[PDB]
RNA sequence: GGCCCAUUCGGGUCUUGUAAUUGGAAUGAGUACAAUGUAAAUACCUUAACGAGGAACAAUUGGAGGGCAAGUCUGGUGCCAGCAGCCGCGGUAAUUCCAGCUCCAAUAGCGUAUAUUGGAGUAUGGUCGCAAGGCUGAAACUUAAAGGAA
């Protein structure tokens, strides 16, 4: 008997599947939208699936006629080059934010050609992935991580391309110590326009200035204005901000596009609003940031590392997510609140599992 | 046929027969030369350099 | 037993093994092969580089 | 100048590759003494003369690990190694940390001794002190001699050069010379242990007692062939184990298990350090 | 709230904008003598930073966290023990408990650099069972011993060789990799004798779980119609078809000269015709270089020697020799494959 | 087809090893052979 | 020989012709080719002159 | 070369040029070891392929110079050292079969 | 036939070669009896009896140079050149094979590493920087008048 580790619902889909391949255990997902206009797994998580199927080896993946099972049995990462077509439901962002966890642990490097829609509402971006997720994975030891823009292409027509490179395969995650506060530097950004008139990279980058000009740090925006055949096929626009610190190294960001019927003005001063949000809510990582950090330090070597995590941080999706790591790794969380009476932060210790990179072959 | 092939069979259990006959009957298991000796990979050398 | 069971099959597998270790090679794994030790028209079902 | 070019030298001798300890400074377990040798050598007579002289009570029958206080902060669990096991000497040297490499004086080498060396020098090297006995069976002096300075230089291209090889004249009243048994057990107690990296990365535990948990009216019901519940008790190596259970385990020599149940005990064997200059009697302790 | 949302939750623009007209509530963020010893530092860092911690947790948490730290007497309870071990235990032999990593549970294919020991005396064949002991656990498996033709592929080898290291592949529980290992033929004193038992020592290299080897191929034909760099080649095939599927290809000569498969003749149905760089002889052979997937036997048999009651005496599959002597059968020869002693005339010509 | 495949990807496979191999020599080359001229250098200046 | 053990210059023996093909004589290799070839392209150098 | 010492200690980072295909090349020889007393990236020679197959990464390896007295035809110009000890057996006596590594 | 010199052409010289067989003699290491020795013992001195043909009673350490395959890799202006080759096709009681390939030097010694008694011009699949490309207006538009070419 296999024994499967038993899961429920839809939720966490992508982050269960993928800690099922880093501890590999194998699990049952059960249940999923069982219930519903239309039961069974979405096409976007079967293409996931395939993925994972992909980029391992040696894994056995089985789904039930109905859609409302699946079982997944791991593999041996191995990596390799191989190109994947996104469907229409999802952009790109929704596949490649699982293969950062898997990216730096496989036998051979990640060089993967990801071929949908690039932007959307709801996942990440390619500024999003390039700037804020993947400094933390050069913190915890990541040193050659690249994400090129072959394509840029909009919803709804979709039709850009985006490359991802991982040449850093390490054995296993740095132990991370980051109690102290991180200080902000400056706020860059990337204002794009694809298929439509290069006035408004400017005007949305304005809007945005109107709401950071009282900020004392520099504050610089690049218009960023795809022509030709690079545009991809639908119009679009959309700006990307990110606070770096220059000491430490972090970067705290946020993202929006431009949807049918809305003034550039409108979505620079909300973006720009929604990063000082996350700056006022976020204290050493980004919500947005902070599963990247968690796994990373679970499966770290055996040593304690802390990361300093803000009061509003914790929230509904972070339980969610330490209740699934200490169902799969049975690692739990100690919560240790900062002796500074200022401001309510608290201090996250996490053991490492003593996770190693057996795929990668010695010689 | 079947003679040709007794006869080869027979040289196999004597060419065994002399192996186990080589073998010590006593229970203690001595070590051998090249163990004792430790020479390891050597190339062929005159018997004019011994003295 | 659970593991006189284990013994059982085990045996199985060793004996199998032993047939196997023993028999004849097949002709693909013997090192250089004819046409009269090969069967007849093999090379169109089996894939070789 | 010379004397500078001597001490650069002796400095790079000096360095070494940096590696994690992962040993508890507060409470370590008992280094494993593991006694290994020909089928007739004295390994038994060399357990009972070892522990005569550290805990004061002679053991008529000497079977399993045996957990001796040896100084203020270290103990001793001697395991004497069946010689004609070879999957006996396999696991021995996978979890030895000292190894009494016991020689026949007088017949010399043996091909036990050379496979349990090979052994762990590709798992991983144990310190390895030598023993050689029957001196006494020689009947000259010049060949005791010629023979100790023999198998010197061979333990030497075996073992790291420097390593003793310690000599035992003969039982003088069914146990060797106290005076002897005084000097191994400085040597001993004078030693160092550095750690091994697979011992390093993986728990393990040599098994102090074993028990049988099972209902004998479950065995009277269902037949004898039924699995049994085993409780094992033992000191905890290497790194930390999961206090969880359902962690997967090894028993070498029967198979893959999962810990259904695990609790720690008070310690049968407790160093006096952790009771509280020179080792007392009362506690000098044998377990 | 799923972490596939990935945008975390917001509230309206128009109160954000309302909240952050003002700036004041974020103003506050904006604004040794060796290596060695530098390496030994950080590592002491790490520890004391580990014992901080540990001690400022509570006792409780301190143990679900840590575990049972090394130096504490327990006591672990398993089920499931089979019957053997209880009925004819023997408290001389050693229990050893060792925790398994995550990667060792797993089974596939361990590809490992292996020689055969100096004081072994005989070398190992290819498909031939050798006890391996990897990790905590000792099984008999069968391995194949592998070369690369130069780095360009792996090879199957007939036997180990003598005085060198080579790829080996087998099937058993995985390892990390850089672990070391031995391989011991025999492990019965009914068996051992006088001669040294340890016969292999290695190192795991690779873990996987499929590779493909492959082993030499060669297709042999004969010239029976040979004009000026054209040949009628026989015996190499046996239809037209199977010609045509191997139409240029390569083929070579005992000889050296090298040609090309043009052709499928008609009648009879084997033959083809063949291009070559110079005049071929009637003598000739005419060889092509093919390769064939050799698949790695799943034979699994762990050393369970202590639930036997002579706890000596452990015995699995048996050596190929050995097999041959049980059923009296003799060793497989071929007549052609002897070398024997080649005299050359004096080459003289016209 | 098969033919022409199997020509195609050897002669990209050939291509990259030399490229490969290249590649090491000349960074071993250039950055070792710099510090071997330093110590040279240095020992002539001594 | 500096760092050449002497078992790797051990001495690879000749291959003879099979007895099937043995009333075509003997086995030609590189070496005996050779010569074939240069007596031909010798003959042929002062046919053309 | 050195500073001060004749031999350094250094551990095995790679072997570079293994997946090159001719046997006994210089590439094929040539070993990064990070030397201990400084953390410098040097190349070293191990003197033949045999002795790459029992040096392995990670081990502690004792470098001496190489010095070449004439200009061969194959060589690596650029690399200074070679491997003289691994795992403080030397690599002469593990290639001549009178060792083992200690591991 | 062996050897010596010499860029080659050549020249100088003369009981040499043999992994061929065979004969008895010698004795040291050792094994070991005694006495001597000394409070006693060791050791020393003396010392009967045994103690060699693979004299297996089994000397090392370094250097130089080959040669071999139905073997492998790389580059090509057929048959070549280079790097090399413990890996060949069968076979491990299986095979007696360049017979264990030849030669050199020191010898219970013998190696390694480190320390110490410029002019002129090529090559560069390394690093860094600069590049190079498109009729312009003209792109999200095949889109005007002008040109630019023609
Ligand atoms: N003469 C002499 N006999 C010794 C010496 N050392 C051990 N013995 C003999 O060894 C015998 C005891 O055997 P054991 O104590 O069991 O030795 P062992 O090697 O552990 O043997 P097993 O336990 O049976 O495997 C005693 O009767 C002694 O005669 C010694 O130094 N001199």
């Amino acid at each position: 008997a296999p024994k499967y580790t038993t899961f429920q619902g839809s939720q966490n889909f992508r982050l269960r599947i993928v800690l099922a391949t880093l501890s590999g255990k194998p699990i049952k997902i059960e249940k999923i939208r069982s219930g519903d206009l239309n039961p069974g797994l979405k096409d976007y998580e079967v293409s996931f699936l395939r993925l994972i199927e992909s980029v391992t080896n040696g894994s056995v993946i089985e789904i039930s006629y109905t859609g409302t099972t699946v079982i997944y049995r791991p593999g041996i990462i191995v990596g390799g080059a191989s190109t994947h077509i996104c469907p229409s439901s999802k952009p790109v962002g929704y596949f490649v934010e699982p293969m950062l966890y898997l990216a730096p642990f496989s036998k051979k490097k990640f060089s993967i050609l990801f071929k949908g829609i690039t932007a959307s509402h709801n996942d990440a971006g390619i500024e999003a992935i390039k700037w804020g997720l993947m400094p933390v994975m050069e913190k915890f030891g990541v040193r050659e991580c690249a994400l090129h823009t072959l394509k840029r292409g909009s919803p709804p027509l979709g039709g850009g391309e985006v490359h991802l490179v991982v040449d850093s395969l390490i054995a296993q995650p740095i132990t991370m110590h980051e109690i102290d506060r991180p200080i902000i530097s400056s706020i860059t950004g990337v204002a794009y326009s694809t298929r439509v008139s290069p006035s408004l990279v400017n005007r949305m980058i304005d809007g945005a200035k109107k709401v950071l000009k009282n900020l004392q740090c520099e504050v610089n925006i690049t218009a960023d204005v795809w022509r030709g055949e690079n545009s991809g096929k639908s119009p679009g626009w959309g700006i990307t901000l990110v606070a770096q610190s220059k000491q430490k190294g972090w970067s705290y960001f946020a993202e929006d596009i431009g949807d049918a019927g809305s003034i550039p003005e409108e979505l620079g001063e909300k973006v720009a609003c929604q990063l000082l949000e996350e700056i006022s809510k976020s204290a050493a990582v980004g919500r947005n940031q902070l599963p990247l950090a968690i796994v990373y330090m679970v499966i770290g070597k055996e040593d304690i590392g802390r990361l300093r995590i803000n009061k509003e941080q914790i929230d509904e999706r972070f339980i969610i997510l330490l209740r699934d790591i200490k169902k799969i790794f049975n690692t739990e969380v100690f919560l240790k609140p900062v002796d500074e009476a200022d401001n309510e932060d608290m201090i996250a210790t996490i053991k490492g599992i003593g996770f190693t990179n057996t795929s990668k072959k010695i010689a | 046929k079947e003679a040709h092939k007794n006869a080869v069979i027979a040289a196999r259990e004597g060419k065994l027969a002399e192996l186990a006959e080589n073998v010590s009957g006593d229970g203690k298991r001595a070590i051998n030369y090249q163990i004792l000796k430790n020479k390891g990979l050597t190339p062929k050398r005159n018997k004019d350099n011994r003295n | 037993s659970s593991f006189e069971k284990q013994q059982i099959e085990i045996r199985k597998q060793i004996e199998q093994l032993e047939n196997e270790a023993v028999a004849e090679k097949k002709w693909s794994l013997k090192g250089e092969v004819k046409a009269k030790d090969r069967p007849e028209d093999a090379l169109l079902t089996e894939e070789l580089e | 100048a010379r004397t500078m070019q001597r001490s650069s030298d002796v400095n790079e001798r000096k360095l070494h590759v940096p590696m994690v300890d992962r040993t508890p400074e507060d409470d370590p377990p008992p280094f494993i003494v593991a006694v290994v040798g020909p089928p007739g050598t004295g390994k038994t007579t060399l357990i009972r003369s070892l522990v005569r002289r550290m805990t004061k009570s002679t053991l008529n029958d000497i079977q399993g690990p045996i957990t001796v206080v040896s100084g203020k902060h270290r103990r001793l669990t001697f395991l004497e190694c069946p010689a004609d096991d070879l999957n006996a000497m396999i696991d021995i040297a996978k979890i030895a940390d000292l190894v009494l490499l016991l020689i026949d004086g007088n017949f010399g080498f043996e091909m036990e001794t050379m496979e349990f060396l090979n052994i762990a020098q590709h798992h991983g090297m144990p310190r390895v002190l030598g023993v050689a006995t029957h001196l006494d069976l020689f009947k000259s002096q010049s060949t005791l001699r010629a023979s100790k300075k023999r198998l010197k230089h061979r333990f030497w291209t075996e073992v790291y050069q420097g390593a003793k090889l310690f000599y035992l004249s003969g039982v003088i009243n069914g146990r060797y010379p106290d005076r002897e048994i005084l000097n191994l057990s400085r040597f001993i107690s004078v030693m160092k242990f550095r750690p091994l990296k697979w011992r390093n990365e993986h728990p393990y535990m040599l098994a102090d007692r074993f028990t049988d948990l099972t209902h004998p009216e479950l065995i009277e019901t269902q037949g004898l062939q039924i699995d049994r519940k085993v409780a094992i008790y033992g000191y905890l190596h290497g790194t930390p184990l999961p206090s969880a259970p359902g962690t997967r385990v090894h028993i070498a020599g029967v198979g893959d298990f999962s810990v259904a149940q695990i609790e720690k005990l008070p310690d049968p064997c407790p160093t006096p350090f952790y009771q509280q200059k020179r080792l007392d009697d009362k506690d000098k302790l044998i377990y | 709230v799923d972490l596939e949302k990935f945008v975390p939750y917001f509230d309206t623009f128009e109160k954000l904008a309302k909240k952050w007209k003002s700036v004041d509530a974020i103003k506050e963020r904006f604004l040794y003598d060796t290596w060695y010893e530098l390496q030994k530092a950080k590592i002491s860092k790490q520890l004391e930073i580990n014992n901080i911690e540990y001690q400022e947790m509570t006792p409780e948490q301190r143990q679900r966290i840590e575990g049972f730290k090394a130096g504490s007497y327990v006591r672990i309870v398993f089920e499931k023990v089979p019957m053997e071990f209880v009925k004819n235990f023997n408290p001389k032999f050693p229990i050893v408990m060792g925790g398994l990593l995550p990667t060792e549970i797993k089974f596939g294919i361990v590809k490992a650099r292996l020689r055969r020991h100096r004081w072994h005396k005989k070398i190992l064949k290819t498909n031939d069972p050798l006890v391996l002991s990897l990790g905590w656990r000792r099984f008999q498996t069968l391995p194949i011993y592998t070369t690369t033709d130069s780095r360009t592929r792996t090879r199957m080898l007939k036997y180990t060789p003598e005085h060198t290291y080579c790829n080996a592949a087998f099937y058993g529980p995985l390892c990390s990799p850089n672990t070391p290992f031995c391989g011991v033929q025999i492990v019965a004193n009914s068996d051992t004798g006088n001669g040294f038992r340890i016969a292999a020592t290695g190192i795991v290299e690779e873990i996987d779980v499929n590779i493909e080897i492959v082993k030499k191929l060669k297709l042999v034909g004969f010239p029976y119609k040979i004009f000026k760099n054209t040949a009628f080649i026989k015996d190499m095939f046996s239809s037209a078809m199977e010609v045509a599927r191997f139409e240029g290809a390569q083929i070579k000569t005992v000889s050296g000269i090298r040609g090309e498969i043009k052709r499928a003749l008609s009648k009879p149905e084997g033959h083809y015709r063949a291009a070559f760089e110079d005049k071929i002889l009637m003598s000739d052979i005419v060889i092509l270089r093919s390769w064939y997937p050799v698949r790695v036997k799943k034979f699994y048999n762990p050393v369970t020697s202590l639930l036997l009651k002579e706890k000596t005496e452990w015995k699995g599959l048996r050596l190929t020799g050995q097999i041959r002597a049980a059923m009296n059968l003799e060793t497989p020869s071929n007549p052609d494959s002897a070398y024997h002693k080649i005299e050359r005339v004096e080459r003289h010509f016209n | 087809f098969e033919a022409r495949q199997r020509i195609e990807e050897k002669n990209k496979e050939s291509s990259d090893y030399h490229a490969k191999m290249a590649h090491i020599v000349n960074t071993i080359n250039t950055e070792e052979g710099a510090e071997k001229n330093k110590y040279e250098r240095e020992r002539k200046l001594r | 020989a500096k760092l050449v053990h002497d078992v790797q210059k051990k001495q690879h023996r000749e291959r003879s012709q099979l007895t099937s093909r043995s009333r075509y004589g003997f086995l030609e290799k590189h070496k005996d080719y050779v010569k074939r070839a240069q007596d031909f392209h010798r003959k042929q150098s002062t046919l053309k002159v | 070369p050195f500073g001060g010492s004749s031999h350094a200690k250094g551990i095995v980072l790679e072997k570079l040029g293994i997946e090159s295909k001719q046997p006994n090349s210089a590439i094929r020889k040539c070993v990064r070891v990070q030397l201990i007393k400084n953390g410098k990236k040097v190349t070293a020679f191990v003197p033949n392929d045999g002795c790459l197959n029992f040096v392995d990464e990670n081990d502690e390896v004792l470098l001496a110079g190489f010095g070449r007295k004439g200009k061969a035809k194959g060589d690596i110009p650029g690399v200074r050292f070679k491997v003289v000890k691994v795992s403080g057996v030397s690599l002469l006596a593990l290639w001549k079969e009178k060792k083992e590594k200690p591991r």
